[PDB]
C-alpha cells in the first residue's frame, strides 16, 4: 500500500548534473529505505547505490564513486539521487526501489517495491521538433487487397513523440516503431498502418504527431502520390 | 576506501555491532 | 565483484510450456539470489528471493532452486502474462550489488512470413538534402529476418537502421522497419531502389523495389 513516486524526465548536457527524487506515500521511512538502480536503453539493470542501515553509510557502484550522491529526507520520505559530470552513457531510466528486510544477512534485503522510473537523457543535442514525411501507399497496391501507408517522423530531440491515426479512431493495423538514435544525435521513427486498397480514394488517413518537448504538433494526411 | 561486504562482516564479528542489526 | 551469467539469452516457448532459466554466479553466493520479472515500460518486480522463497502476490507456477553458484527459475506452465524479461540478482557481495544480464521469454507460435512494402522518399524531404527509403516487414514470426538494400544492384551497408516492435498482443507477431538514408546527391545519381527480405516463412526471398521518378 506504500507507493513510490519519482520526479519527471530530465534532459542534460554532458558535464552537467541531475538530481532525481523518489517520495514514499507512507509507511516507515529511513534514509536507508530507498536504493537506486538504472537501466540504459535496451540493456539490463545496474545498481547505483544505497544506504547501509544503522551506520547510515552510502555505498555506491565503484564505476560512479565520486560522481554519485544518494541522500534522503526522512521528514518528507524522499530519497534523492544526484549524478554529476554526466556522460552520454548515463542516459537511462533511473529507478528507486525499497529495500526489504535483510533477514539474517545484513545490510541488504531485496528490492521489493519500485518507483515508476525517471528518464534521463544526456546529449549535446538541443530541443528540436520533428519533420513529418509521408510513407505513401504503393501504386501497385493489390486491387481489392491490402495497402500499407505511414508517416516518417524524423530528426527530433529529445524523446518522446506520440503518433495516433485519425485522431485515435484508427488502431486496426497500426504499428508505431521504437525510435532509433541517428549519428546526428537526433531521433527518428516511423508509424505505419495497413488499410483496404479500395479505400485509398475516399477515406482519409491522417497521422497525428505530437512532440511535446518542442511544442510541435503535426497532422499529415497520407495519400497515393500523384503521377506528374 | 568504501566499505565492502568483507570488511562489513568483519565488523559484525563484534557481537555488540552485530546486535545493532538484531535489536 | 560477483558476476551473474544468465542462459539462454532468449527462450521461445508456447503458452502452457515449462520454462527453465539459468543463472550462474562466478563464485558462491550461498542462497542469496533473487529473480525479478520485467515487462516493457514497467519496473522490475520481485518473484523469488533467497533462491527459493516466493514473494507474496506471486503465482505458485514460479519456483526457484539452486545454491552456491548454479540457480534455476522454473515456470511450470507459462501464462500469457509471463512472457517478459527475467533477471537474477545477488544481495551478499558488494559493492556493487550485481544483476545477471537477463533472459527474455517470448511466445512461440507458428511461422508467419512478413508482408513487405517499400516506400520512396517524399519530394518534401528531398528538398532538404536527404532521402529516407523505408522497407516494412509486417506481422511475421519468428523475429529473425534479413533485410538487404540494393541501389542499382549495389549491396548497401552501413547506411541503414532497423527498428522492431514488441511481440503483438493479438497475434504474437513482430513487425520491422529498415530505413536507408542517403544524401540527396547520392539518391539522384541512381535509379533502382530495392529491399530484399529473407525469412523462414518465405520459400524465396521477397524483393520490393521502385525506380526513382517512375509512378
Amino acid at each position: 500500500q506504500v507507493q513510490l513516486v519519482q520526479s519527471g524526465a530530465e534532459v542534460k548536457k554532458p558535464g552537467s548534473s541531475v538530481k532525481v527524487s523518489c517520495k514514499a506515500s507512507g509507511g516507515t521511512f529511513k534514509t536507508y529505505t530507498l536504493t537506486w538502480v538504472r537501466q540504459a536503453p535496451g540493456q539490463g539493470l545496474e545498481w547505483l547505490g544505497g544506504i547501509i542501515p544503522i551506520f547510515d553509510a552510502p555505498n555506491y557502484a565503484p564505476k560512479l564513486l565520486g560522481r554519485l550522491t544518494i541522500t534522503a529526507d526522512e521528514s518528507t520520505k524522499t530519497s534523492y539521487m544526484e549524478l554529476s559530470s554526466l556522460r552520454s552513457e548515463d542516459s537511462a531510466i533511473y529507478y528507486c526501489a525499497r529495500v526489504g528486510d535483510y533477514g539474517d544477512h545484513p545490510p541488504w534485503g531485496w528490492f521489493d517495491l519500485w518507483g515508476q522510473g525517471t528518464l534521463v537523457t544526456v546529449s549535446s543535442a538541443s530541443t528540436k521538433g520533428p519533420s513529418v514525411f509521408p510513407l505513401a501507399p504503393s501504386s501497385k497496391s493489390t486491387s481489392g487487397g491490402t495497402a500499407a501507408l505511414g508517416c516518417l517522423v524524423k530528426d527530433y530531440f529529445p524523446e518522446p513523440v506520440t503518433v495516433s491515426w485519425n485522431s485515435g479512431a484508427l488502431t486496426s493495423g497500426v504499428h508505431t516503431f521504437p525510435a532509433v538514435l541517428q549519428s546526428s544525435g537526433l531521433y527518428s521513427l516511423s508509424s505505419v498502418v495497413t488499410v483496404p486498397s479500395s479505400s485509398l480514394g475516399t477515406q482519409t488517413y491522417i497521422c497525428n504527431v505530437n512532440h511535446k518537448p518542442s511544442n510541435t504538433k503535426v497532422d499529415k494526411k497520407v495519400e497515393p502520390k500523384s503521377c506528374d | 576506501m568504501q566499505w565492502n561486504s568483507t570488511a562489513f562482516h568483519q565488523a559484525l564479528q563484534d557481537p555488540r555491532v552485530r546486535g545493532l542489526y538484531f535489536p | 565483484e560477483i558476476v551473474l551469467t544468465q542462459s539462454p539469452a532468449t527462450l521461445s516457448l508456447s503458452p502452457g510450456a515449462r520454462a527453465s532459466l539459468s543463472c550462474r554466479a562466478s563464485q558462491s553466493v550461498n542462497n542469496f539470489l533473487a529473480w525479478y520479472q520485467q515487462k516493457p515500460g514497467q519496473a522490475p518486480r520481485l518473484l523469488i528471493y533467497d533462491a527459493s522463497k516466493r514473494a507474496t502476490g506471486i503465482p505458485a507456477r514460479f519456483s526457484g532452486s539452486g545454491s552456491g553458484t548454479d540457480f534455476t527459475l522454473t515456470i511450470s506452465s507459462l501464462e500469457p502474462e509471463d512472457f517478459a524479461v527475467y533477471y537474477c540478482q545477488q544481495r551478499t557481495n558488494w559493492p556493487p550489488l550485481t544483476f545477471g544480464g537477463g533472459t527474455k521469454v517470448e511466445i512461440k507460435r507458428t511461422v508467419a512470413a512478413p508482408s513487405v512494402f517499400i516506400f520512396p522518399p517524399s519530394d518534401e524531404q528531398l528538398k532538404s538534402g536527404t532521402a529516407s527509403v523505408v522497407c516494412l516487414l509486417n506481422n511475421f514470426y519468428p523475429r529473425e529476418a534479413k533485410v538487404q538494400w540494393k541501389v542499382d544492384n549495389a549491396l548497401q551497408s552501413g547506411n541503414s537502421q532497423e527498428s522492431v516492435t514488441e511481440q503483438d498482443s493479438k497475434d504474437s507477431t513482430y513487425s520491422l522497419s529498415s530505413t536507408l538514408t542517403l544524401s540527396k546527391a547520392d539518391y539522384e545519381k541512381h535509379k533502382v531502389y530495392a529491399c530484399e527480405v529473407t525469412h523462414q516463412g518465405l520459400s524465396s526471398p521477397v524483393t520490393k523495389s521502385f525506380n526513382r521518378g517512375e509512378c
